[PDB]
Formats: C-alpha cells, structure tokens, sequence
C-alpha cells in the first residue's frame, strides 16, 4: 500500500463539474466553473436517479467520464438568506405584545396547523399581513419569530 | 524493508511546486482543492501530512502535473 | 453461564471513612466542653 | 496607619534578612521598638506566611530557612491520573456495554 | 410549586432523625402536609410518624382535589389542540406538571418535563425546567441525575450571559459541593456572595453568609482570609448582624484560641443539628482542631505542652491525647517530648508528603485498570 | 511511571476498537 | 507469649506447669531464651551495672555473666557493660545501584522496543 | 459417552439438584454407580482426541459436587480420596487439561477441612498449574491455595493470590465464597498490620456478615489492648462459626506492634512508666522487654535509657533520598510495563479478514497506458 502511493500519485488531477440535467442514452449535461457545458457519459457505478439536477460531480479529464458525485453545494436561499443575516427571535424575547401575538396566530398559525378549520366555516384562508406602528417596536423580531 | 519505502515516496515534493488552496475532502485522505489557477480539483494527498493541520482555508501545495496534494 | 456453586446459601463512602475515624467518641458534644469550662 | 504597617514590615523584612538566627532583644534594639508587639508581629508574619521561619519562647531565637520545593513534577503527573481514571470510566461505556 | 419545597425536606429531617424532637415537626409538617394537595411523599413519613388513624378522608379530599386539577387538564388538552397555539397542552402542563411534580411524584413530573423540553425552542423555559429537575434531583438526592442536567444546564448559558441562570446555578453547585465534603469547591462556588440573591431556599441571605464563612474558614488560608473575608463590605456588614459568627471568625483571626473552642462547641453543635451538615460536622471540627493546632504550632519550635492549657485551651492531658492522635494520625507535623515536658516542631520538605498522594493515586488507578482488564475480555 | 501508566490504557482502548471490529462483524458477515 | 516481648511471663510459666514434668522441654526452652537474652545484651543500651542485666536472666552473681560478658561484648569492667554501638560501616553505596539499576534499565529496554 | 454421559448427567442432575435426602441417597448413589461405569469406560476405553475424557471432565467435575453433597458429608469421603488419587493418576498422562484442574480443588476441599500433610504435597505438586483453568476453578483455586499459607503462616505471600482470586471472581453473589475471601483476604493483612475500609460496597455483603469482623478491626485500628479482648469475648463463637479463630487468636502481637509504632511515632522522650499504663499492660517491668524486642525485631530503632526510664526516639525524616521509593517504583514500573505488554498480547487476535492489498487496478492501468500512449504519440 505504501509503495503503491509512489505510483498511483502519478495519476493526473480530476475535474469538478456541475449537472444541469441528464438526457437520453446514459448521458448528462455538465458545465465547469468557468468553462463551457459538455454532453458526457456516466460510468457504470452511477445511477441516473442518483444523478440529481444541480449537483457537482467528479470528472475524469481524458475522456470526461463521470467519476463521482460531489456531495452538495448550497441552497440558493440558504446562501443569500444567510448573506442577509436576519436576527432570529422567539416568543421568549417578546416584551408585552400578547394580543398582537394572538392576532398573528389567527392569520398565520391557523392555516398551517388547521387548514380544515376554515373549511369548517366555509370561508377562504387569509393571505396577507400588514404590520404598522413606529419603528423599533418589534416588527422584525415578531415576523421572524412566527 | 518498509522504511526504505517510507521516506521514498516524498520525491514528488521536489521543487517544481505549484500552489492550490484546500477546500474539503470527500472522505479520509482524498480531497478537493481550489487552485491558484482558478479551477478546482478532486485530488489525492501525501499520507504524512497531519490532516489536523488543515482548513483555516489551507494554503496547500499541488503537483504541477499529477495535480495532487503535496 | 453463572452456575456458581454455593457452599453457603456517593451516599455511602465519604460517610464510611468519617465512619471509620469518627466511630466511637463521645457522640454528643454540647455539654462536654461546657463541663470542661469549670473542671478544666 | 496602614502605610505604617507596610513601612513597619518593610523595615521588618529589611533587618531580618542577613542572618539565620537572632534574639528578639537585638532586633527590638535595631528597629528600636518593643519585644511583645514585635514578637506578635513576627508571629503574624509566620501566620500570614508572608515571612516563614520559626520562633522560640525560651529566649526568642528566630530560625530562618528557605528553599523552593519541587512542585511541578508530582502534582502535574498526579492530575493526569485522575484524567485517565475517568478515561477508564469511559471505557466502561464502550467496553462493558458492548462486548 | 417547588420554591418552598426544600424546607419540606429539611423538616422531614427535623421529624425523623432527632428522635426526641418529633412532636412539633409532626405538627407543622402535617400542617403543611394535609394541605396544599400533598398526597404521595409522606406515607412512610406516616410510618415513621404515629398512627394518625383517620387520614382516609384527609387523603380522599386531596386526591379528589388532585383529581380536579387532573380532570381540568382533561378539560384543557382538547380545546388546546382544536385551535393549536404553541402546543397549548404542553403549555398547560408545562406549568402544571410542576404541580404534578410537587403533588405528583417524579414520574408525571419527569416525563412531562422531558416532554415539554422539546416544545420551547428557546432555553428560557428549557433551562428553568432543568432547574426544576435539579431541585427534585436534590429532593430525591438523585446524585447521578443531577450530573446529567448540570451539564445539560451549563450547555445553555454559553449562548447569552444569563447571569440569573448562572449565578443562581452556582448556588446549586455550591449546595452539592457542600452536600459532599468538597469544601474547597463549595466555597469556590460560594465565592461571589453578591450576585447571589435573597433566595427562596436560603431565604435568609445571612444563612448563605454563615454557610460560605463556615466552608471558607477551612477552604482558604490566611493570605485569603486576611484580604478576602476581612475586607468584604458585603461580608462584614451581614455578619455585623451576627454576634457569634463574627466572634467565631475573629477568634481565629485575632489569635483568640481559648474563646475559640467556646464558640466552636456552639457552632459545631448547630452544624450537628443542621440538615445536610449532619453528614459531615465531625469532618468539619476534626479539621478545625488540627487547623488551629497547626496554625499556632507552626509559629513556635520550643513551646512546651503546659503552655497551651491556660493560653490555648484548658486541659493538659486533653491536649496530650488530642495531639498524640494527630501526630499519630500522621498529620500535625511536629514531635512532642514528654518527660521533659516540651513540644518540638519540625519541617517536612514537600518531597515526601507530596510523594504520598502520588503513590496513593497510582495504586488507585492500578486497582482500576487491574479491575477493568480482568472485567473485559471475559 | 506515568508514561508506562498511559501506554497500557492506550493499547487497551485499541483492543476495544478491535472487539467492536469482531463482535459486530461475526453476525453481520458470518 | 514467645511471639511478643513477653519474657518474664514465659519464665513464670517455666515452673508453673500443672500438667507434668515438661522439664526436658523447658530446658531447651531454658536455653533458646538464654541465647536470646544474650542477644538482647547487644541492643542500643547505656552502661548497665553488674546488677540489672545480671538479674535479667535468673542469676545472682556466678561467672555465667563472665560467660556472657566474655561470650559477647558489653565487657566486664568497673561495674560496667561497654557499648560498641557503631553501626557505621554499611551505608553510602552508589555502585551496587549502579550495577543492579544499570541491569534494570537494560531490562526496561528489553520489553520496550524489541518485540517479545 | 458424549451421549451416555450427557444422558447420565441429564438424569443425574434432577434427582440430586433439590437433593431429596429422603429415600434418594441410594437412588442418587446407584445412578452415580451407573455414571461411574461410564466414568470407568471413560478412564479406560478410548478417550483419545474425542473429548471422551475432556467433555466428561466437565460432567465428572460437576458430578463431583452432587457426589460431594450427598456422598461427602453424609457418606465417607476418604474413599473418594483414593478414588480421586486414581482419577488424578489417569489424569495428566493421557491428557493434561480439565483433569489437571478440577481434581485439585476437588482434592483440596476436605484436606483444608482436615489437617492432613497435603499442603506441602501441594507445594511439591506438579499440577499446581492446570493451564488456564476456565476462570472458575482457576479463580477459586488461588483462594484454595491462599488459606494454605494462612494456616501455614502468611508472610504476605498469598495476599496477592487472595486478591487475585478475588479479582478473577464473577458477578453472581458474594454469599458463595466472596464473603470469605472478602473476610480472609484482609485477615492476612491484619496479620501484617495494614487495613483498609472493608465495608465500602454495601450491596449484599457489606451489611450482613461484617459486624463482628469489622468490629474486630475497629479494635485493631485502636492502640488498645483489652479492647481486643472485648471483641474476642463478644464474637469468639462467630469467628468459630467459620473456623478462622485460630488465625484470630494471634493478633495481639500486631495490636501491640500497632501500639508501639503508634506511640513511638507519637511521643519522643516518653517514660516506660507511662506506656504500660497507657497500653494497659499492668507491668512496666516487662514493658522494658516488649519495647526491647520492638527494637530487636526491627520496628523502632532508638534507645531506652533503661536506668532512667524514658525511651528516646530520634526524628528520622528524608526517606526520599533513602532509596526505598525507587523500589516502590521499580516494583510498579516493571509491572506496568507488563500490563502494557499484556494489553499488546491480548490485542492482536482481531487482525483478520485482510483479504487483498490491491495495488491499483488492471483495466484502469490499461487505460493509463492507453491514454499515456495517446499523449506519448501526441
Ligand atoms: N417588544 C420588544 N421586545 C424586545 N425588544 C424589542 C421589542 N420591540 C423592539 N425591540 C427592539 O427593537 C429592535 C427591533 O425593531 P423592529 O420594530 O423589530 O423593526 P423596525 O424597528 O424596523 O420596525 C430590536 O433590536 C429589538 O431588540
């Protein structure tokens, strides 16, 4: 094993790619970071349903044979969402806004936990919430909190 | 016998050394780096590297041709 | 397993060392010192 | 007053320094002070451990002696013991439960 | 409610163990017991108590009132779930499960607590639930269950400062370190005595003051007594309300050795009668004696033995038999002469005494890995 | 004494890392 | 009683036999303690006159104290038993730990790197 | 005889399991006769490599106990002595396992109860090692040889084989023999003078059968003389219930050496006209001689002014540079290296299922030389 590393490390590097989506006859469409898209093959050890759209790959460089699935990169919402860095909140930091909590529960909480409860009255569920008042009054932390 | 092979492997870290930057590993001792050429790669690594010296965002060393960790 | 032939048939340990040293010695000091006040 | 305590003891460490033993009657003369409060005050030095030594009641010889003892060697090897005992306690949790 | 709940356990101690003192405790403890819905924790206390023959209706009215509080939980869980709030069922018994904890036993108080642990996404309820599990982990003296939620507790204070959840917490760890004979840790948890508050469990803050001075007077040395507990205004004024402890502390500090034992019998006897100090007051004063002997005895080399009676504490042969068992107990580093009637001191260099604990721990772990290596692999 | 005191415990931990490699391999493979 | 320092009590049982003669056994026992008291002339004592250790066995003044006082030391003198309490020669030896310990260090090195 | 010894035992058990000593000793007996016909066919007829001998050394061994619990105390054991010498004679020749083990504790168990010479025969015995005797006979075996040097005067030789017999003993119950190794294990260290707290694990052993025996060492940890007699009258019969009393009777020596190390350590210039009174010896005139032999046998060193009466003692400190604790190391250096060595030797059985160290591949090597040939032509 240890002598073998002197030999096998002479093998060249592996490309990394990015699946758009697959097409017919065991082929996929993969684009590099700053290098164009390619219609390439798969190896035998990779399943097509295991091939996900929007997923990185290991790629050999000589024939662009598909090598291995590169784990996962990011959600396009977690990424930007984190970039924003909203100050996450909770009920336990609410200072005396209890009826406002009870109102917003009625608009938002109920058509999730009990969507049928409005079919109990034959009325449509609400969709929109307007929140107002002076600034510095808990708008952000309540909205994130819910 | 084995110690003949043991120090023998380090010839690849001769002197024509190009620079990448470590990104992550799939598993033990086989990884993914970000080259100073701009592109990223799935590479192999020298075994004697203390792996716990890795990842602030690690300045690593790549072979210029075989393109693996040095 | 465990056939075990029968020829015959914290909370404890800090209390056991102070049981070892603190064993049989006068047991009831409120009066020993108050009677050594005048005798000693 | 409190500055006089530190000045009193600043002299008191000053004259006591060059020897190993002396009688209280000379240091009382050499600080030009009494013997009872100096005897009690030297006792407070060796109660508060700011100065260390011993005292006598028969004539008042203060035996002064100092060496820094070896401390780093034994206790720092001793707390490794109670680390490893807890490690063996964790070995119950992967050994006794498992096989 | 668990806030007055420690005095209940202390008065269980006051009922049983002073055997002659078993009348006013079975008065006032019953006075608290056959009200406020208490049903479970005193059946064997009734066994240690007298007959109290007609307790049947007394239990029936209170298991009935308990049945009212349980059946209104049964009136609550269904309107709580039809329109769901923040799981209003566990929001009801997240507060009334402590009523199930004082009134019910640890099972309905435990589950519902580990149940509601997964409800509140913030530790503002979680860590106080953990405080409740700590407090029942003291009541049932669940010395392993406190080890869990102490760490599970401490795992939450790092986010936030939560000094009402840490300084309060250090009171609990000080009470455990003084529950066991861990006194250098008990005073260390009792170090602040300022952010500690006029508590619920030491409702006298000055009782907390007495406890931290009693543990500190062993736990720390002079270089710490002559700066720390002597210069605290926070500590001086509260024992300025104390005549005895002020005298009891200063009789060691002012070298007042003869009046020291006088207050030592009283403080030690109070510690005898006190709950939770009753395991270890012997351990207390056996250290207080040899500490007061060593403190004076490391000042003189040629002090005779008939000095210490009239000046230190009376009884020459009492000093004789007390010192002989301490040198013979392997401490009190000196050497007593007898028939020329003089006590000599020595000095042990820290090379033998420091070696002793090393070979102790090495033998202990030798026993440990010896035992494990026999245990595993058959 | 301390070095020999650690070394045994280390190798013991290693044998536990072997008995996990035995007992949960004999039933799994056969 | 021959376990502990009970001497006098043993010499009281020498003569206080209720069973039978036992005489040949208390004469072996009359000797095996003779050389033992002759052992404990040789302990770290002061000058003993010709009365104390003279009467510790069972003799008034025969030349049996010349037999012991010329057998061992504590030499017959002017009412005197001489203390040659030297015990001086044996300490301060580094070479025997430098032999044995240097054996034991290689003994450490045996089961240390080279396989057993 | 794997079928007929199992189909012997399988009815030889349930008769003699409950024992039913009412019209069952002859049925048991004749069934033992039939199993003994199988045992003689085992002793004579083709036991080679079949576990005819080995498989029925377990059946023979286990039937020695029912055999020994109807046919020992009720019947004559001394015939089973010579039958057991013949059983040992055919052992160790044809096969050296499982007959080298059980036939020696099963030889020992009434010879210990007797006073026959066979303790020194057990010294000169070859079968003292039965080579990994299955951790049950092997475990108790070290105890069975421990009480040998107990009745033949423990010189701290076998307290390690008592300790070793203890640590090889299983998790079943202490009332079997683990009481008696828990008692006798220290009984021999009370003979030395050393004593730990015994009662530290109050499971099913450290509440029931200790109180005379811990009450014994409670007196031993004192420096009192007739306190030992106040134990020895109080539970002279309880120590005769086990039969340790002949070892109990000799402890006055270690009590008084405990006292003289205690006082000789405690006081320095103390009269001999004080130590007889304090040790309640009632005679100072031989308290010259107990003290004198305390010098003679080792223990205490310094002189008695036999003319005056004070026994002076010198202050012997700095035992560190005295090369005793290097030996206290080297005993444990070597052993701790050994238990690392055993943690190596017990470790390497795992190494298995290491099928193939495949270098790289074959077909991908053909592709490497193929694309290499493309770049080489290129
Ligand atoms: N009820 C409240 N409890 C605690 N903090 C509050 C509350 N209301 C406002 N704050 C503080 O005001 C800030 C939030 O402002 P907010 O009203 O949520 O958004 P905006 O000010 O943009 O309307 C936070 O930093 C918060 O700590």
């Amino acid at each position: 094993l240890l002598r073998e590393e002197l030999q096998l490390l002479q093998e060249q590097g592996s490309y990394v790619g990015e699946v758009v989506r697959a097409m017919d006859k065991k082929k996929v469409l993969v684009k590099v970071h700053p290098e164009g898209k390619f219609v390439v093959d798969v190896d035998k050890n990779i399943d097509i349903n295991d091939v996900t759209p929007n997923c990185r790959v290991a790629l050999r460089n000589d024939s662009y044979t598909l090598h291995k699935i590169l784990p996962n990169k990011v959600d396009p919402l977690v990424s930007l969402m984190m970039v924003e860095k909203v100050p996450d909140s909770t009920y336990e930091m609410i200072g005396g806004l209890d009826k406002q909590i009870k109102e917003i529960k009625e608009v938002i909480e109920l058509p999730v936990k009990h969507p049928e409860l409005f079919e109990a009255l034959g009325i449509a569920q609400p969709k929109g919430v307007l929140l107002y008042g002076p600034p510095g009054t808990g708008k952000t932390l309540l909205a994130r909190a819910v | 016998e084995f110690l003949h092979a043991q120090e023998e492997v380090k010839r690849i870290q001769s002197i024509p050394l190009v620079i990448g930057q470590f990104l992550e590993a799939v598993d033990q001792n086989t990884a993914i780096v970000g080259s100073t050429t701009g592109s990223n790669y799935y590479v192999r690594i020298l075994s004697t590297i203390d792996r716990e010296l890795l990842k602030p965002n690690a300045s690593v060393a790549l072979h210029k041709h075989s393109n693996a960790l040095v | 397993m465990s056939e075990k032939k029968q020829p015959v048939d914290e909370d404890n340990w800090d209390d056991d060392n102070v049981e070892d040293d603190f064993s049989n010695q006068l047991r009831a000091e409120l009066e020993k010192h108050g009677y050594k006040m005048e005798t000693s | 007053a409190k500055l006089y305590d530190n000045l009193l003891e600043q002299n008191l460490i000053r004259v006591i320094e060059p020897f190993s033993r002396v009688q209280i009657e000379h240091i009382s003369s050499l600080i030009k002070l009494s013997k009872a409060d100096v005897e009690r005050k030297l006792s407070q030095m060796i109660l508060d451990k700011k100065f260390h030594g011993i005292l006598d009641q028969g004539e008042g010889v203060l035996i002064i002696f100092d060496e820094p003892p070896v401390d780093k060697t034994y206790e720092a090897a001793l707390e490794t013991i109670q680390n490893m005992s807890k490690v063996v306690d964790s070995l119950y949790n992967k050994a006794k439960k498992l096989t | 409610p668990k806030n007055p709940d420690l005095r209940i356990a202390q008065l269980r101690f006051l009922l049983s163990l002073p055997e002659h003192r078993g009348d006013a405790a079975v008065r006032d403890e019953l006075m608290a017991a056959v009200r406020d819905n208490n049903m479970a924790p005193y059946y064997e206390a009734l066994c240690k108590s007298l007959d109290w023959q007609i307790d049947v209706d007394l239990l029936n009215k209170m298991k009935k009132a308990n049945e009212d509080e349980l059946k209104r939980l049964d009136e609550e869980l269904e309107d709580a779930e039809k329109n769901l709030g923040e799981s209003e069922i566990r929001d009801a018994m997240m507060a009334k499960a402590e009523y199930l904890c004082r009134i019910g036993d640890k099972e309905g108080a435990l589950t519902a607590f580990r149940k509601t642990y997964d409800k509140t996404v913030a530790l503002g309820h979680r860590l106080d639930i953990v405080f409740y599990l700590l407090r029942i982990g003291l009541f049932y003296m669940d010395n392993d269950l406190i080890t869990r939620n102490t760490e599970k507790a401490k795992s939450l204070i790092e986010e936030g400062g939560d000094w009402d959840r840490r300084n309060r917490l250090k009171v609990y760890q000080g009470l455990y370190c003084v529950a066991i004979r861990d006194f250098k840790q008990a005073a260390e948890l009792f170090l602040d005595t300022v952010s500690t508050f006029t508590s619920y469990e030491l409702m006298d803050y000055k009782t907390f003051v007495t406890y931290t001075v009693y543990v500190s007077m062993i736990a720390l040395e002079r270089p710490d007594l002559r700066e720390k507990v002597i210069k605290g205004a926070e500590i001086l004024e509260v024992l300025h309300s104390l005549p005895a402890v002020r005298q009891y502390l200063f009789s060691l500090y002012e070298c007042r050795y003869s009046v020291f034992f006088q207050s030592l019998a009283v403080v030690e006897q109070e510690m005898k009668k006190d709950w939770l100090f009753a395991p270890h007051y012997r351990y207390y004063v056996r250290e207080m004696r040899i500490h007061a002997y060593s403190q004076l005895l490391e000042s003189y080399r040629s002090l005779t033995l008939g000095y210490m009676a009239e000046a230190f504490g009376v009884g020459v042969e009492f000093i004789d038999q007390e010192l002989s068992r301490f040198i013979a107990a392997g401490r009190l580093h000196c050497k007593i002469d007898k028939v020329n009637e003089i006590v000599e001191t020595n000095r042990p260099d820290s090379k033998n005494w420091q070696y002793q604990e090393t070979i102790k721990k090495g033998d202990l772990l030798l026993n440990r890995v010896q035992k494990l290596s026999r245990v595993i692999n058959m | 004494y301390l070095a020999s005191l650690i070394r045994s415990v280390v190798a013991l931990h290693n044998l536990i890392n072997n008995k996990i490699a035995n007992r949960d391999a004999e039933k799994k493979e056969g | 009683y021959l376990m502990e320092g009970s001497y006098n009590k043993v010499f009281l049982a020498k003569g206080n036999i209720p069973a039978e003669s036992y005489t040949f056994f208390i004469d072996i026992l009359l000797d095996t303690i003779r050389d033992e008291i002759a052992g404990c002339i040789e302990k770290a004592y002061e000058k003993i006159l010709f009365t104390e250790a003279t009467r510790i066995l069972f003799f008034n003044t025969p030349k049996k104290m010349t037999d012991y006082a010329k057998k061992r030391g504590w030499v017959l003198g002017p009412n005197n038993y001489y203390s040659f309490a030297s015990q001086q020669q044996k300490p301060e030896d580094t070479t025997i730990p430098s032999t044995e310990l240097a054996k034991q260090v290689i003994e450490y090195a045996r089961q240390l790197e080279m396989i057993v | 005889r794997p079928r007929t010894g199992k189909a012997a035992s399988t009815p030889l058990l349930p008769e003699v399991e409950a024992y039913l000593q009412l019209l069952v000793v002859i049925f048991m007996m004749n069934s033992k006769r039939y199993k003994e016909a199988q045992k003689i066919s085992d002793d004579l007829m083709q036991k080679i490599s079949t576990q005819n001998r080995r498989a029925l050394d377990l059946v023979a061994a286990k039937c020695y106990y029912y055999h020994a619990r109807v046919y020992e105390f009720l019947d004559k054991l001394d015939v089973v002595r010579s039958f057991l010498h013949a059983r040992l004679r055919t052992a160790t020749l044809r096969h050296d396992a499982d007959g080298q083990a059980t036939l020696l504790n099963l030889l020992l168990r009434n010879y210990l109860h007797y006073s026959l010479y066979d303790q020194a025969e057990k010294l000169v015995s070859k079968s003292v090692f039965p080579e990994q005797a299955n951790n049950n006979e092997w475990a108790r075996y070290l105890y069975y040889t421990g009480r040998i040097k107990a009745i033949q005067l423990e010189y701290s030789e076998a307290r390690r084989t008592m300790t070793n017999a203890l640590r090889k003993a299983p998790q079943h119950t202490a009332v079997g023999f683990k009481q008696t190794v828990h008692k006798l294990l220290i009984v021999v260290e009370l003979l030395l003078g050393e004593i730990p707290d015994r009662l530290q694990f109050r499971q099913p052993s450290l509440k029931r059968s200790l109180m005379p025996y811990f009450l014994l060492t409670q007196a031993v940890r004192t420096g009192n003389l007739a306190k030992f007699n106040q134990v020895l009258d109080q539970f002279g019969e309880k120590f005769q219930a086990d039969g340790t009393y002949t070892l109990i009777i000799r402890l006055r020596h270690n009590v008084i050496k405990t006292g003289v190390r205690m006082i000789s350590l405690s006081y320095s210039r103390i009269s001999l006209a004080d130590i007889a009174q304090k040790l309640q010896l009632d005679s100072p005139e031989d308290a010259e001689f107990i003290v004198a032999k305390a010098i003679r046998d080792g223990v205490i060193e310094a002189s008695i002014n036999h003319e005056k009466g004070y026994v002076q003692s010198k202050e012997m400190i700095d035992i560190y540079s005295t090369r005793e604790p290097q030996l206290a190391f080297h005993q444990r250096i070597s052993f701790c290296l050994d238990i690392h060595n055993m943690s190596v030797k017990a470790m390497r059985f795992p190494p298995k299922s290491y099928n193939k160290d495949l270098e790289s591949a074959e077909e991908r090597r053909e592709r490497e030389q193929q694309d290499l040939e493309f770049a080489k032509e290129m």
